[PDB]
RNA sequence: AGCAGGCGCGCAAAUUACCCAAUCCUAAUUCAGGGAGGUAGUGACAAUAAAUAACGAUACAGGGCCCAUUCGGGUCUUGUAAUUGGAAUGAGUACAAUGUAAAUACCUUAACGAGGAACAAUUGGAGGGCAAGUCUGGUGCCAGC
């Protein structure tokens, strides 16, 4: 078998990348709960948080930063499902995403529209939750659905990708058990290089303060272009501190810093490099 | 298992011409069945080219090819005067795939043509004494060969009659 | 007011040569192929029909004279 | 056996020789140079359907085989050994017949 | 092999790059390369038009990528296109059409064209039905 | 727990889960012995599964040669009885013409008694005579004409001994073990070397002279009266090809 | 209209059962309804519809007949002590359903065996 | 030092399921237990069985069919038409029963379930032909890609 011995550690050899994620004080990957409109996403992000910090989220809006694990922690981001203004952006940040299918549906094409978006700007890691389990007793289309669904998916993103299924919804949270087995997944989640996110300083704003002078706008009246300070999250390149550089924001165009400035951080390093815990802002 | 097997050479001019007779006279749905038909044959008489190669009045010849010759004309394709040793090594792959269900309903009748036959009795008509048998290669024993008959369970023997039949029924009747 | 996929996108072809309703059912290609061989060694011997089937209405297509189908013994 | 002993090897695009080759579908346009990664090496891959070219562009890494030709034709070139069989990921025959979509 | 041979090329690019940073703080950190990666950070601008803050909406996300010198300037710019392969109909030339080029998400006016046998580039009225054609706009 | 490669002489089934039952220590070897799961499961059915055979061992029903045994891997190896006290039955087991446990009808007067070869004749302990027999009956006080390689008659309300076959030239016997097993009659020569590979050869209605080890015979009694009585026919293996000839 | 049919029936007295093979005879209706069938047996035999048992049943291809194992006791109290439990709450006379299934109860087993201490807890 | 799930590079395949019901095994010992073991899920590695259609009726058409290095040979008993008709079904779907430790599957089975039977079979391979179109060469109107 030295041709099998010389043929699969083919699959090693790649194109050199580099990566620009340092070891020291890596940021939350972002992931992404992306889908159709109306099931999911909320209870979805409701028992994730529920499972990951023993604390549930009532009412939640904008993006989380949880801690999932010892060293690193991670930012989760309910996206609408019903604009593509906000749908490209997210797959152009994000890093992970789970996303998810309701099996007595079919696929949609929102989640179609948001798969072919990612498959060309740049693959990041997809996971796949079937929900909606409320099928039938009849688990021989239960095993159908969830065996179509699973071809059309290992069709659409890398075939052999991760399928987690959720049965029925018990009183706002979802089974506890595949939490469980879902979280140890993006717990052990292994990210990769991508060409854009290594190239382009990026932040995703959780924080956005208008601190522009009240007598001011009260005396100019509902006209001025005010200033702004987006409290936030940088990863990929270092954004470069000197002020002057171009940003652009999406969704209105593109400005200057004016001065930037580094705080606190509002979530854990180690304790030990503490002494020598859901952050959920906008809400 | 591994029951067929590749011939000599698969892509041949007298072998492709001989699986379009085969499939088009018996009703085949693909080369697999002729060559398991094929495989089978050569198994039994390559078993028969031993006992012949050796001598006569050996017991092994004796009740061993009397044990190939009782299974065969059990099976039938063996005539009933024809039972000694070298027919065997005479026999030919046509008589010996005409024994399954499919010819064999159309031989016995009740069918009108061979692949009409294979469509009912994979739609589930026609039953062998008590046994509804819902496949064709069969390879129906001479003993039962008189039983053959539609299933009385099934709207070609005496049942209830079918769902298009009484469906048209009830909106002619309305 | 909710969206779904249609079929071509369900099942995920595209852009193929039309193939064949004959080519579906192996059964029916190895039937459809077998008749028309059937019909068409009418056309390099002259098989047997079942023989004189109504009354003698003469041989109906033509008898030549200068044309000998015999195989001759060198 | 033509480069160690696998039958497929993992390469880089330099870039697409021959854009300028004016007559379409023909050998001087069908052809990319492959980095090898194996051994860290040029070589002259042989890429079907010049309207299924130009999904790879420059450094998609590809996956090469064999070429083998059954006869002889009119106007190819010899001395590609080398043709593409798989690009990025996906296999550009499923993305010529656009079933699959090559990631990036 | 060569894929470990440039691995160990840019790894070890890395390392020096890590070991030689690992220095004084105001120079090292904040004014030679700025916040490496991790830093939460506050940022402001002033100019930020009136609407954004008076109908923010908490529900949408707020993404912000820098620019390269390269990517402020303006200009035609001539891509590759191709129909996507499940929209039903397709892009006549000068229709507009959003884009998701890079960072910005602008509606703009393309032209297809492609080069008849690549000796000049001339304006199609409409693009291929399956495959891919020259395509040039305006544009960052 | 080791198992699948049982005796193949207890024709357990193969689709029966995986493992096969491991006989306890007991009077007789492993691969020559058959426990009381093997009988009352896949023998006679009597029972279905194992656990109703630890029912019926443990409700008192079973006795092997005079007393109860409540124990499933109970390994009741060779020439016993069980007088199964409900269904008034007495199996002996006893030996067939191809390798099996042939199974008997007993009478009560005839299962009220077993035999068996003695292995040795010691003096044990403050000068006591005491023989041993196959079974691990280690019996004191025999009659002293008791030879190697002979047969007693065990009373089986008491252990003590009414009778014995003392075995020479010319009385009927038995075997056990061996390509040679289920063959009766004692007349043809009789082998001695130094160090087995012996026996007293045979001879039947067809008067096969047959040897085997003489650690693989043993004796049963007179010629034409028997002892114990026999399976099928008292069995002789004429042939099945003949048999098929005659009838 | 059905028929049943028992063969093969050999007493046993070491259980006071009897035991047989029962072959369902319908001519065109599904399957013989094992409640009905156990009240039909204990009919045609003197049993109670409590001491008699049919466990075993599979219909041969094509429809039609139906072959199982079957079993009459007598004495419904010894019924209760030899047919297993679930035999006797597929029946409905004995249940048997605990919460603790496998995992929530090995480990409580092992944390149990971690405890060492009876209802003294004070902290 | 085993099961399940992972890590083993940035590009890859089973579940962190059920259970002592079977086979055995251990313990004071029928009764407790056993990731020994069994059951289920996933599973184009392999193997076997075979559904995607079957039978009729009608209409015109013949400058038409088919075969053999060529001229020859043989044939409406040859093709195109929803012109069109009713019959039979299981893939499914599903009361119920069956199986089973419980449950799935199969085996049964009432009521549904077919015309483009769209209830949509693929993977290859060999040829063409078409423009107010494009390109290269030259001994016009051509040859090639
Ligand atoms: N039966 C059942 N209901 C579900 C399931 N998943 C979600 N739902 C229902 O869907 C409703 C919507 O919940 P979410 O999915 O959290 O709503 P959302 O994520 O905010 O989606 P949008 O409102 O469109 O933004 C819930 O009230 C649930 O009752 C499921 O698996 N089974
Ligand atoms: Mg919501």
């Amino acid at each position: 078998t030295m041709q099998r011995s010389s043929d699969v550690n083919e699959r090693k050899l790649h194109v050199p990348m580099v990566d620009r994620t340092p070891e020291d004080d890596p940021p939350p990957f972002i992931v992404a709960v992306v889908g159709p409109p109306g099931t999911g996403k909320t209870t979805l992000i409701r028992s994730l948080v529920r499972r990951m910090t023993k604390s549930t989220l009532n009412d939640i809006q904008g993006p989380i930063t949880v801690v999932s694990g010892k060293h690193r922690r991670l930012t989760f981001l309910e996206c609408p499902a019903d604009d593509l203004n906000a749908m490209i952006d997210i797959a152009k940040i994000a890093d992970l995403v789970l996303l998810l299918i309701d099996g007595n549906f079919g696929f949609e094409m929102e989640t179609m529209e948001f798969l072919n978006i990612a498959q060309h700007h740049g693959m990041p890691r997809v996971l796949g939750v079937a929900t909606h389990l409320d099928l039938f007793k009849s688990q021989s289309t239960l095993r159908a659905s969830k065996k179509r669904l699973k071809h059309r998916f290992w069709t659409e993103v890398y075939q052999g990708a991760k399928l987690f299924y959720l049965s029925g919804v018990i009183n706002g949270r979802y089974p506890d058990r595949e939490i469980l087995n879902l979280s140890r997944f993006i717990s052990v989640m292994k990210f990769r290089p991508l060409k854009w996110r290594n190239e382009h300083p990026y932040m995703l704003a959780d924080r956005f303060t208008d601190l522009t002078h009240p007598e001011l706008i009260e005396t100019q009246g509902l006209q001025i272009d005010r200033k702004v300070a987006i409290y936030g999250y940088l990863h990929g390149t270092p954004l470069p501190s000197a002020p002057g550089t171009r940003v652009h924001i999406a969704g209105v165009g593109d400005f200057s810093v004016a001065q930037i400035e580094k705080l606190p951080d509002p979530c854990p390093t180690p304790f030990y490099q503490q002494k020598l815990l859901i952050y959920a802002p906008m809400s | 298992s591994k029951t067929y097997s590749t011939p000599k050479r698969p892509y041949e001019s007298s072998r492709l011409d001989a699986e379009l007779k085969l499939a088009g006279e018996f009703g085949l749905k693909n080369k697999k069945e002729i060559y398991r038909i094929s495989f089978q044959l050569s198994k039994i008489r390559r078993a028969a080219r031993d006992l012949l190669t050796r001598d006569e009045k050996d017991p092994k010849r004796l009740f061993e090819g009397n044990a190939l010759i009782r299974r065969l004309v059990r099976v039938g394709v063996l005539s009933e005067d024809k039972k000694k040793l070298d027919y065997v090594l005479a026999l030919k792959v046509e008589d010996f795939l005409e024994r399954r269900l499919q010819t064999q309903v159309y031989k016995l009748g009740l069918a009108k043509s061979v692949h009409h036959a294979r469509v009912l009795i994979t739609q589930r008509h026609i039953a062998v004494g008590k046994q509804i048998v819902n496949i064709p290669s069969f390879m129906v024993r001479l003993d039962s060969e008189k039983h053959i008959d539609f299933a009385p369970t099934s709207p070609f023997g005496g049942a209830r009659p079918g769902r298009v039949a009484r469906r048209n029924a009830a909106r002619k009747a309305e | 007011g909710k969206r779904a996929i249609n079929y071509q996108i369900l099942k995920n072809k595209g852009l193929t040569p039309k193939r064949n309703k004959d080519n579906r059912n192996s059964r029916v290609k190895k039937r459809k192929k077998y008749q028309k061989a059937q019909k068409k060694l009418k056309s390099v011997r002259a098989v047997y029909s079942g023989g004189q089937s109504g009354v003698y209405e003469g041989e109906k297509t033509g008898i030549k004279k200068g044309l000998t189908r015999s195989v001759k013994f060198k | 056996s033509p480069f160690g002993g696998s039958s497929h090897a993992k390469g880089i695009v330099l870039e697409k020789l021959g854009i300028e080759s004016k007559q379409p579908n023909s050998a001087i346009r069908k052809c990319v140079r492959v980095q090898l990664i194996k051994n860290g090496k040029k070589v002259t891959a042989f890429v079907p359907n010049d309207g299924c070219l130009n999904f790879v562009d420059e450094n998609d890494e590809v996956l090469l085989a064999g070429f083998g030709r059954k006869g002889k034709a009119k106007g190819d070139i010899p001395g590609v050994r080398f043709k593409v069989v798989k690009v990025s990921g996906v296999s550009l025959l499923a993305l010529w017949k656009e079933k699959k979509e090559k990631p990036r | 092999t060569w894929y470990e041979l440039q691995k160990a090329k840019i790894s070890k690019q890395l390392e020096i790059n890590n070991i030689e940073y690992q220095e004084m703080t105001p120079e090292q950190r904040q004014r030679i390369e700025g916040f490496k990666a991790g830093s939460y950070v506050r940022i402001v601008f002033e100019k930020v038009p009136m609407e954004f803050v008076k109908n923010f909406n908490p529900k949408f996300p707020i993404v912000m990528g820098g620019l390269l010198p390269t990517e402020i300037k303006f200009g035609i710019v001539k891509a590759r296109l191709r129909r996507h392969r499940w929209h039903k109909k397709i892009l006549k030339t000068n229709d507009p059409l959003v884009l998701s080029l890079g960072w910005r998400r602008f509606q703009t006016l393309p032209i297809y064209t492609t080069t008849d046998s690549r000796t000049r580039t001339r304006m199609l009225k409409y693009t291929p039905e399956h495959t891919y054609c020259n395509a040039a706009f305006y544009g960052p | 727990l080791k198992r699948l490669a049982a005796p193949h002489h207890w024709l357990l089934d193969k689709l029966s889960g995986c493992y096969a039952p491991r006989p306890s220590a007991g009077p007789h070897k492993l691969r020559e012995s058959l426990p009381l799961i093997v009988f009352l499961r896949n023998r006679l059915k009597y029972a279905l599964n194992g656990r109703e055979v630890k029912a019926i061992l443990m409700q008192r029903h079973v006795k092997v040669d005079g007393k109860v045994r409540t124990d499933t891997t109970y390994p009741a190896g060779f020439m016993d009885v069980i007088t199964l006290d409900a269904t008034n039955e007495n199996f002996r087991l006893v030996y067939d013409v191809k390798g099996r446990f042939a199974v008997h009808r007993i009478t009560d007067e005839e299962a009220s008694y077993k035999l068996g070869k003695v292995k040795k004749v010691q003096l044990g302990k403050k000068g006591v005579p005491y023989v041993v027999t196959h079974d691990g009956r280690t019996i004191r006080y025999p009659d002293p004409n008791i030879k190697v390689n002979d047969t007693v008659k065990i009373d089986l309300a008491s252990g003590k001994i009414t009778d014995f076959i003392k075995f020479d030239a010319g009385k009927l016997v038995y075997v056990t073990g061996g390509r040679n097993l289920g063959r009766i009659g004692t007349i043809v020569h009789k082998e001695r070397h130094d160090g087995g590979f012996d026996l007293v050869h045979i001879k039947d209605s067809l008067d096969n002279t047959f040897v085997t080890r003489l650690n693989n015979v043993f004796v049963i009694g007179e010629q034409g009266k028997p002892y114990i009585s026999l399976p099928k026919g008292k069995g002789i293996k004429l042939s099945i090809a003949e048999e098929r000839d005659r009838r | 209209a059905v028929t049943i049919r028992t063969r093969k029936v050999i007493s046993n007295p070491l259980l006071a059962r009897k035991q047989f093979v029962v072959d369902v005879l319908h001519p065109n209706r599904a399957n013989v309804s094992k409640d009905e069938l156990r009240e039909k047996l204990a009919e045609v035999y003197k049993a109670e519809k409590d001491a008699v048992s049919v466990f075993g049943f599979r219909t041969q291809f094509g429809g039609g007949k139906s072959v199982g194992f079957g079993l009459v006791y007598n004495s419904v109290a010894e019924a209760k002590k030899f047919e297993p439990t679930y035999r006797l709450v597929r029946y409905g006379l004995a249940e048997k359903v605990e919460k603790a299934s496998r995992q929530q109860r090995k480990q409580k087993k092992n944390r149990d065996k971690k405890i060492f201490g009876t209802g003294k807890r004070l902290a």
